[PDB]
C-alpha cells in the first residue's frame, strides 16, 4: 500500500524536493497510522478546484467547520481531504512558497490531522481517559486555562465540568483541537508555541511521538488481520458441532503443540459424542453398518438395519444387514454383536434431546419394563428394569419393510473385541487430514540417510535425493490390513492419539481407528464444516468445502506444512462415482503450458476409447498415413520441446530454441487441423492444444523482448520445404 | 496388471511408432515408442526385454510381446504420483511454478543450509524451456530422469 501518489512530475526538483519536504517532517508512524486506516495521500500539480480524478462528487462540504478558524471557501483551497471512507488527503503546490508564511503549509497539518485524530486516540478506542482527562486541562489541572487557541466558538464554556456530562455531544470539536495541536507540534515553524501555551497537549502529543504513534498503527495492524480473515467459528463454539469429546479434543490439543502439526476431524455425529465418553468403543474398518438417529438404539449400529437411518429402503437396509453379518462372518472373535443397555445419563440424554419419551411402566415374567416410547410407527420399544437391556416388536398393526413380524426381542447392536470384551459401537474419529511441519518430518528421516544425501557434489542431485527422502520419510502411505492407508508418521500420530484420550480416562480402546480421508480415493466424502487443531492449540471449524480449501491454503499450504489432498479430487472416484473439486496449482499453470510426448498420445489413446474414431485408421487411404505420419510428428516436436540437454545453453536461448520447437508443433497441427476428415472430437482436441501451445510461447516471449505477438510472428515465418534458414529467420524477428 | 485405459496408450503409442505398419516393432522403434511415453530405456537396457522374448524374427516384438512387457518395470512403479506430491510443496505460493526463492525456503526448513548461488544453479539446470522457474513437467523429468 504505497501511501503516497505524485500526479504531475512537471515541475522540476521544485515540485518533489516540495512534498518530500512536507512529507519527511510527518512522523513515519503518524503515516503508517493512515496507509492502515487505508488512506492514500495525492500530490498533484495545478487542480485547485475540483478538478483532481477524485475531486468529484461524493461526500463534499456537508456542514461548515472547516480549516483551523472555518472559513469554507473552496475554491480557494489546495489541500483537501476525502472524509468518508478511506481517508483521502489531497494536495498540490505551485511556486517556491512554504516556509516564508509556514501559517500556509500548517494547513496540510491540520487538513491531514482530521486524519488520526477521530480515529486516533481522540475517538479511535474511545474517547480514552488519556484524552478525556487530558480535555479536562480546560481550566481544572494546570494554571493554564491558556485554550483560546483551539476552544473558542465551542467551548468558551469554560462554566462547565468537562468530563462525561458534556464531550460526547461534541466529539467533532474535540478534533478541531488534535488537529491544529497536531499542526503544531510539527508545523516547520511554531511547534515551541504549544509548549508554551497549553502545556500538557504538548506532552500528550510529545508522548505520541515518543511511540504513541506506533500504538494504533499495531492495534490497527493487529485487528488489520483478525478483522479481515477467514470466519471460522474458532474456540468451544465450534468444539459444539466439531462433535469430538471436550475431554479429548483437549487432550489432543497437546500433541498438535508436542508435534507441531494441523488435526483436522470430519463431523462426528452429536448422538455418539457422549456414547464415546461413556466408553463405547468406536467403529473400525471392519464394520460398515448404518448408525441411527432416532429411538432407543440411536447412534449405535443397530444389527438390525431397519432400525437405522436407512428405515424404510428395502434395499439399503436389504444390504445394510447383508453387510453386518458378514461383518461377523469374516471377522469372528472381533466383530459380533450384544444387547443394547443403555445406561443411565444416556436415558436422561435421549431425553431432552427428544429422541425418546419414558413413561408409563408394566410387568412381564415377574420383571420391570419402563416403556420406551418414539413416534416410530412400526416398532415399539421398552427397556429393563434389573439390567437396562432394551426391546422391541412389531406393532400389532404394522410389519417390518423386509415382510418380517416379531414379538418383543432385544435390540442388538454391532460391537468389536477390545481386552477380550465385546463392547457396543458408536462412530469414531474419522480424521480429514494430518498436517505435520515440514520440520517435523526432517525428525523423522534418520540422519545418516539425509548425510548420506546432503554429502553430495551434485548440485541438482542434493535436491533429488532430498525430495525423495522427503517422499519417502513424509509423503508416501502404504496400505494396511488394520488401520486402512496411512503414512507411517501418520500412524505414529494415530497413536499418539488415542494414548493421548486414554489416560484421560476412555476405556472403549481406540478413537481413530485409520487413516486420513485424504486417501478415501475409494469414496471419497465432502463435509460442509471441518474441525481443525492448529499447532498452537486452539479450536476451529470451518463451514464450506471452499473456506477448508481456502483455509488449509493460508494456514497449511503456504506456510511451513506438508499437506497432499486426496488423489481423487477434481477426477471421478469410482467407488461412489463422484467428483469433489479441490484447487491445484498445476493445474492453474496448464493452460500456459505446452503439453508433453505422452500427454499427448495420452490424450489420443482417450477419446479413441470415445468415439471409438482414432485420429488415423488402420486403412490404406495414404491420407491417413499422412495424418499417422503427422501426429507422430507433432509427438517429436513436443518431446523435443522437454529436453534435458536445454542446460548447456543459456536462459536467452533456451526461451528461442524453445519458442521455435514450441512453434514447430504449432505448425504441424495447423496442418493437420487443414488435413482431411479428421473426426470433429480430435478437431476441437487439436483446437485446444493449439491455444497451450499459443499461450505458452507467449509466456516465452513476454520473458524477454514483448512487443510480438505470436499471431504476427507466426506469419512471418515459412515451414514449405527448407525449414534452414527459417531459424535464422526466426532469431531476427525478435530483436 | 494394467488396466484397460493404461493399455489403449499402450497401443496408441506402440502403434504411432510402427512404420511398416504390420504389428512388430524394431529395436529402435521400441526405444521410441517409450521415450515417446515419458519413459527411456538404456542403449542395453533396452535389449534384455526384447531380446528376451526371439520368436518373430530376434528381434521384433508384437503388440502382446510388448503389453506384456509392461509388467517387469510397471507392476511396481508408482511414485509418478508422490513426485506430484513434491511438487505441490515445493511450489510454495500455488502458482504450478517452483520459484529458487521457495526451493531455497523448502530447502533448508528441511534442514539444508544452500548458498544463494548454488540454488538459482539448481533451478537453471532444472529449467528446460528457460523461464527462470520450473514447472510440474520440468520438475517431473528433472527428478524420473536418472
Ligand atoms: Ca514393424
Ligand atoms: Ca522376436
Ligand atoms: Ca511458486
Ligand atoms: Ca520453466
Ligand atoms: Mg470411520
Amino acid at each position: 500500500n504505497n501511501l503516497v501518489k505524485t500526479e504531475f512530475t512537471n515541475e522540476t526538483l521544485d515540485k518533489i524536493q516540495q512534498t518530500q519536504d512536507l512529507l519527511k517532517k510527518i512522523p513515519k508512524d503518524v503515516l503508517e497510522i493512515y496507509s492502515e486506516l487505508g488512506g492514500e495521500i495525492y500530490f498533484t500539480d495545478i487542480d485547485l478546484v475540483e478538478h483532481k480524478e477524485l475531486q468529484d462528487l461524493s461526500e463534499e462540504e456537508k456542514n461548515s467547520m472547516n480549516s483551523r478558524g472555518e472559513k469554507v471557501p473552496f475554491a480557494s483551497r489546495f489541500v483537501f481531504e476525502k472524509k468518508r471512507e478511506t481517508p483521502k488527503l489531497i494536495i498540490n503546490i505551485k511556486d517556491y512558497a512554504i516556509n516564508s508564511e509556514q501559517s500556509k503549509e500548517v494547513y496540510y497539518e491540520i487538513g491531514k490531522g482530521i486524519s488520526l485524530d477521530i480515529i486516533s486516540k481522540d475517538k479511535s478506542l474511545d474517547p480514552e481517559f488519556l484524552n478525556l482527562i487530558k480535555s479536562l486541562s480546560d481550566d481544572s489541572d494546570s494554571s493554564d486555562l491558556l485554550f483560546s487557541q483551539k476552544f473558542k466558538e465551542k467551548l468558551e464554556l469554560n462554566n462547565k465540568s468537562i468530563d462525561i456530562n458534556f464531550i460526547k455531544e461534541n466529539l467533532t470539536e474535540f478534533q478541531h483541537a488534535f488537529s491544529l495541536a497536531f499542526s503544531y507540534y510539527f508545523a516547520p515553524d511554531h511547534r515551541t508555541v504549544l509548549e508554551l501555551y497549553a502545556p500538557d497537549m504538548f506532552e500528550y502529543m510529545n508522548k505520541l511521538e515518543k511511540g504513541g504513534f506506533e500504538k494504533i498503527s499495531e492495534s490497527l495492524k493487529k485487528e488489520g488481520v483478525e478483522k479481515d480473515r477467514i470466519d471460522v467459528l474458532k474456540g468451544e463454539k465450534a468444539l459444539k458441532a466439531s462433535g469430538l469429546v471436550p475431554e479429548h479434543a483437549d487432550a489432543f490439543k497437546k500433541i498438535a503443540r508436542e508435534l507441531n502439526t494441523y488435526i483436522l476431524f470430519r463431523p462426528v455425529n452429536k448422538l455418539a459424542t457422549n456414547l464415546i465418553k461413556s466408553g463405547v468403543a468406536t467403529k473400525g474398518l471392519n464394520v460398515h453398518g448404518k448408525s441411527s438417529d432416532w429411538g432407543p438404539v440411536a447412534g449405535y449400529i443397530p444389527f438390525d438395519q431397519d432400525l437405522s437411518k436407512k428405515h424404510g429402503q428395502q434395499l439399503a437396509v436389504e444390504k445394510g444387514n447383508l453387510e453386518n453379518k458378514k461383518s461377523i462372518t469374516e471377522h469372528e472373535g472381533e466383530i459380533g454383536k450384544i444387547p443394547l443397555k443403555l445406561d443411565h445419563l444416556r436415558i436422561e440424554e435421549l431425553k431432552e434431546n427428544g429422541i425418546i419419551l419414558k413413561g408409563k411402566k408394566e410387568i412381564d415374567n415377574g420383571k420391570k419394563y419402563y416403556l420406551l416410547e418414539s413416534n416410530n410407527q412400526v416398532y415399539e420399544f421398552r427397556i429393563s428394569d434389573e439390567n437396562n437391556e432394551v426391546q422391541y416388536k412389531t406393532k400389532e398393526g404394522k410389519i417390518t419393510v423386509l415382510g418380517e413380524k416379531f414379538n418383543w426381542r432385544n435390540i442388538e447392536v454391532m460391537a468389536k473385541n477390545v481386552e477380550g470384551v465385546l463392547k457396543p459401537l458408536t462412530a469414531d474419529y474419522d480424521l480429514f487430514a494430518l498436517a505435520p511441519s515440514l520440520t517435523e518430518i526432517k525428525k523423522q528421516i534418520p540422519q545418516k540417510e539425509w548425510d548420506k544425501v546432503v554429502n553430495t557434489p551434485n548440485s541438482l542431485e542434493k535436491q533429488k535425493g532430498v525430495t525423495n527422502l522427503l517422499i519417502k520419510y513424509g509423503i508416501e502411505r502404504k496400505p494396511d490390513s488394520t488401520k486402512g492407508t496411512l503414512s507411517n508418521w501418520q500412524k505414529q500420530m494415530l497413536d499418539r492419539l488415542n494414548e493421548a484420550v486414554k489416560y484421560t480416562g476412555y476405556t472403549g480402546g481406540d478413537v481413530v481407528n485409520h487413516g486420513t480421508e485424504q486417501d478415501n480415493e475409494e469414496f471419497p466424502e465432502k463435509d460442509n464444516e471441518i474441525f481443525i487443531i492448529n499447532p498452537e492449540g486452539e479450536f476451529i471449524l470451518t463451514k464450506n468445502w471452499e473456506m477448508t480449501g481456502r483455509f488449509i491454503e493460508k494456514n497449511i499450504t503456504g506456510k511451513d506444512y506438508l499437506y497432499y489432498f486426496n488423489r481423487s479430487y477434481n477426477k471421478i472416484a469410482p467407488g461412489n462415482k463422484a467428483y469433489i473439486e479441490w484447487t491445484d496449482p498445476i493445474t492453474k499453470a496448464k493452460i500456459n503450458t505446452i503439453p508433453t510426448s505422452a500427454e499427448f498420445i495420452k490424450n489420443l489413446s482417450s477419446i479413441r476409447r470415445s468415439s471409438n474414431v482414432g485420429v488415423y485408421k488402420d486403412s490404406g487411404d495414404k491420407d491417413e498415413f499422412a495424418k499417422k505420419e503427422s501426429v507422430k510428428k507433432i509427438a517429436g516436436y513436443l518431446s523435443d520441446y522437454y529436453n534435458s540437454a536445454n542446460h548447456i545453453f543459456s536462459q536467452e536461448k533456451k526461451r528461442k530454441i524453445s519458442i521455435f520447437r514450441g512453434i514447430q508443433a504449432y505448425n504441424e497441427i495447423e496442418n493437420v487441423l487443414k488435413s482431411k476428415q479428421i473426426a470433429p472430437e480430435y478437431k476441437n482436441y487439436f483446437q485446444y492444444l493449439k491455444e497451450r501451445i499459443t499461450n505458452q510461447v507467449q509466456l516465452l516471449l513476454t520473458h524477454q523482448k514483448s512487443n510480438i505477438e505470436f499471431k504476427l510472428l507466426y506469419k512471418q515465418l515459412n515451414f514449405t520445404e527448407n525449414e534452414t534458414d527459417n531459424f535464422e529467420v526466426f532469431q531476427k524477428i525478435i530483436d | 496388471q494394467l488396466t484397460e485405459e493404461q493399455i489403449a496408450e499402450f497401443k496408441e503409442a506402440f502403434s504411432l511408432f510402427d512404420k511398416d505398419g504390420d504389428g512388430t516393432i524394431t529395436t529402435k522403434e521400441l526405444g521410441t515408442v517409450m521415450r515417446s511415453l515419458g519413459q527411456n530405456p538404456t542403449e542395453a537396457e533396452l535389449q534384455d526385454m526384447i531380446n528376451e522374448v526371439d520368436a518373430d524374427g530376434n528381434g521384433t516384438i508384437d503388440f502382446p510381446e510388448f503389453l506384456t512387457m509392461m509388467a517387469r518395470k510397471m507392476k511396481d512403479t508408482d511414485s509418478e504420483e508422490e513426485i506430484r506430491e513434491a511438487f505441490r510443496v515445493f511450489d510454495k505460493d500455488g502458482n504450478g511454478y517452483i520459484s529458487a526463492a521457495e526451493l531455497r525456503h523448502v530447502m533448508t526448513n528441511l534442514g539444508e543450509k544452500l548458498t544463494d548461488e548454488e540454488v538459482d544453479q539448481m533451478i537453471r539446470e532444472a529449467d528446460i524451456d528457460g523461464d527462470g522457474q520450473v514447472n510440474y513437467e520440468e520438475f517431473v523429468q528433472m527428478m524420473t530422469a536418472k
